[PDB]
């Protein structure tokens, strides 16, 4: 999907 | 007395220096590194993979990392390490019971320590499932060091698992 | 407790009955457990329905009672519900305005099913062409890669040829122009659309690109000028038509209203300014993808035009199986995270 | 005090594209603001200068700030590995809003994203702390080198940065 992570990008 | 045998890429000087850091980390000076001793470093209290590394450094399953274990484990990252050795280390981050195979439960457990709660268990499990299905080229319901190698080979993450 | 995907890939016999008719209740169930059909099986469906599509007119002619649908964007399990809401297509006339792929991660499932249903009911169920039915967009978005993970590049190609047979529009109950995008500076009469060659990757300009890509002005209905078209800086192509542009085409063409999808609507639809002549919304937008991209928290909707009553049905999102970006596998996914934290640990351990 | 105005001289493959300034809201989240300020100046020894935007998703946002690993896994605050979530007073209302990227609650390091749209599903989860004061047109330009998987085609760099 549309998330902003640092390490485990999600959907 | 009694020499200490160990297999590593380091020369005598490097074995001495690391021999010093091991003494500094060795709180109770017992000749073996404990988890509480490992966790004594603040930068490590915020790392979901410390216990995995430690159980990987722990070759004789006694819950401590003696000097042979510490050196030989720090050696996997030696710049001098080949490609395979660095995948092997990676492969081990997943194989918990060290039977040489990553299982459905093991892949879940490890992943969860890292993802935590930004994924419902249902979600994590599904993608763990779907990951094992496409990668289980022998149908034994679990990943071999080879199948693992077939999925992560061209990522070149071993080039990053390097320390000095 | 988590259902596990079915290893058996459906057969020709399990999909198509002895009369050649698709067994849609069978199909539909397999697909909800995430299962797949043997490549050929799928390719058959994909090619059978495209033949029916190549045969259909640029501008369809659909008589009420009809249920109009908007973008579906791969959200297979939101489609299964759109059908529980819009009614069994065994007894209902449909019309999807396009965009069944990309964005959602079950784009092929949608396609296979909708294609199988076009075969089964070719004179009731109708599909049009959306911006996302084309090589250029499916390459950028996840459909192509999707196809390759689940099937092959062949299947993806099968689809690409198919999409070229999607009717560019429809004249519903002789009152509405049913398109995906909008109007064209170059499309003034319903006849113009008929003259267009649609069997091709949409051009980067012209009436077909504009059919599929035009958008109404952000201030459509209250624009400060009686200017018709202005280049679409939002899409980056095609145009932004205005309230006047529409009422001029509508009148000249003796039409009541324009019904399009293309843009996401929080309510799952949007009625635009009421035509001075009619008092009916000059333009109607309809979005059928609930909780778009999983974060929009938007409601979905179909449009039901029966007994001279255009009824807007709204529905919410339903549950669907997790999938990492670009159908990634958990090793590729975590290995970078792993290889950094372990590096990080040793680095603090050696700087002791 | 007053709200600091930083800037970024973005460069595409070396070729200068233009400058982007930002108004930091220290009046709301002073700590986070500082963190971004100090990393813009470099005054703590390590900072944004020379780093890139590894993840640019058109119509969504521009993620940058990884000056250690250059892929989204690293970066650190002036305060250590990471620092707590100040507050979620400000919300993502549209383009230009600066906020922190992270890996769960209380994991603000040095990564941040420049919104190019209204991302409300992020409110309450990520810390909003600043906005593009001028150069929005430059940010829009960086969007073109992006893709739906974040990957860029030309290296978008922070050639020079500081306080105004
Ligand atoms: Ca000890
Ligand atoms: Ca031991
Ligand atoms: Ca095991
Ligand atoms: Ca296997």
């Amino acid at each position: 999907x549309l998330l902003v992570t640092a390490g485990l990008v999600l959907a | 007395s009694y020499p200490l045998e160990m297999c590593s890429h380091f020369d005598a000087d490097e074995i001495k220096r690391l021999g010093k850091r091991f003494k500094k980390l060795d709180l109770d000076n017992s000749g073996s590194l404990s988890v509480e001793e490992f966790m004594s470093l603040p930068e490590l209290q915020q790392n979901p993979l410390v216990q995995r590394v430690i159980d990987i450094f722990d070759t004789d399953g006694n819950g401590e990392v003696d000097f042979k274990e510490f050196i030989e484990g720090v050696s996997q990252f030696s710049v001098k390490g080949d490609k395979e050795q660095k995948l092997r280390f990676a492969f081990r981050i997943y194989d918990m019971d060290k039977d040489g195979y990553i299982s459905n439960g093991e892949l879940f457990q490890v992943l969860k320590m890292m993802v935590g709660n930004n994924l419902k268990d249902t979600q994590l499990q599904q993608i763990v499932d779907k990951t094992i299905i496409n990668a289980d080229k022998d149908g034994d319901g679990r990943i071999s060091f080879e199948e693992f190698c077939a999925v992560v080979g061209g990522l070149d993450i071993h080039k990053k698992m390097v320390v000095d | 407790a988590v259902p596990f995907p079915p290893s058996h890939r459906l057969t020709a016999k399990e999909v198509f009955d002895n009369d050649g008719k698709p067994r849609v209740d069978i199909l539909k169930a397999h697909l909800m457990k995430e299962g797949r059909l043997e490549e050929s099986v799928a390719l058959r469906i994909i090619t059978e329905g495209a033949s029916i599509l190549r045969q259909e007119k640029n501008l369809l002619d659909i008589d009420a009672p009809v249920t109009v649908c908007g973008d579906i964007h791969g959200q297979f399990f939101d489609l299964m519900k759109l059908f529980e809401v819009g009614g069994s297509p065994a007894n209902t006339r449909y019309l999807f305005l396009g965009d069944y792929v990309d964005r959602g991660y079950f784009s092929i499932e949608c396609v296979l099913y909708l294609w199988a249903l076009k075969i089964l009911y070719p004179k009731t169920l109708f599909l049009l062409r959306g911006n996302h039915e084309c090589r250029h967009l499916t390459e950028y978005f996840t459909f192509k890669q999707e196809c390759k993970i689940k099937y092959s590049e062949r299947v993806y190609d099968a689809c690409m040829d198919a999409f070229d047979c999607l009717p560019l529009a429809a004249l519903m109950n002789q009152q509405f122009l049913c398109v995906h995008g909008g109007l064209s500076p170059e499309i003034n009469t319903l006849d113009d659309i008929r003259k267009l060659d649609r069997f091709k990757e949409p051009p980067a300009y012209g009436p077909m690109c504009d059919i599929l890509w035009s958008d109404p002005l952000e201030d459509f209905g209250n624009e400060k000028t009686q200017e018709h078209f202005t280049h679409n800086t939002v899409r980056g192509c095609s145009y932004f038509y205005s309230y006047p542009a529409v009422c001029e085409f509508l009148q000249h063409n003796n039409l009541l209203s324009i019904l399009r999808a293309h843009e996401a609507q929080d309510a799952g639809y949007r009625m635009y300014r009421k035509s001075q002549t009619t008092g009916f919304p000059s333009l109607i937008t309809i979005f059928s993808a609930p909780n778009y991209l999983d974060v929009y928290n938007n409601k979905a909707a179909v449009l039901k035009y029966e007994n001279n009553v255009m009824n807007i049905r709204q529905f919410n999102c339903s549950p669907h199986p997790y999938w990492l970006p670009n159908f990634m596998d958990v090793f590729t996914w975590s290995l970078p995270f792993v290889g950094e934290k372990v590096t990080e640990m040793l680095v603090n351990v050696l700087n002791i | 005090m007053v709200n600091p105005t930083v800037f970024f001289d973005i460069a595409v493959d070396g070729e200068p594209l233009g400058r982007v300034s930002f108004e930091l809201f220290a009046d709301k989240v002073p700590k986070t603001a500082e963190n971004f300020r100090a990393l813009s100046t470099g005054e703590k020894g390590f900072g944004y200068k020379g780093s890139c935007f590894h993840r640019i998703i058109p119509g969504f946002m521009c993620q940058g700030g990884d000056f250690t690993r250059h892929n989204g896994t690293g970066g650190k605050s002036i305060y250590g590995e990471k620092f707590e979530d100040e507050n979620f007073i400000l919300k993502h209302t549209g383009p230009g809003i600066l906020s922190m990227a992270n890996a769960g609650p209380n994991t603000n390091g040095s990564q941040f994203f420049i919104c190019t749209a209204k991302t409300e599903w992020l409110d309450g989860k990520h810390v909003v702390f600043g906005k593009v004061k001028e150069g929005m047109n430059i940010v829009e330009a960086m969007e073109r080198f992006g893709s739906r998987n974040g990957k860029t085609s030309k290296k978008i760099t922070i050639a020079d940065c500081g306080q105004l």
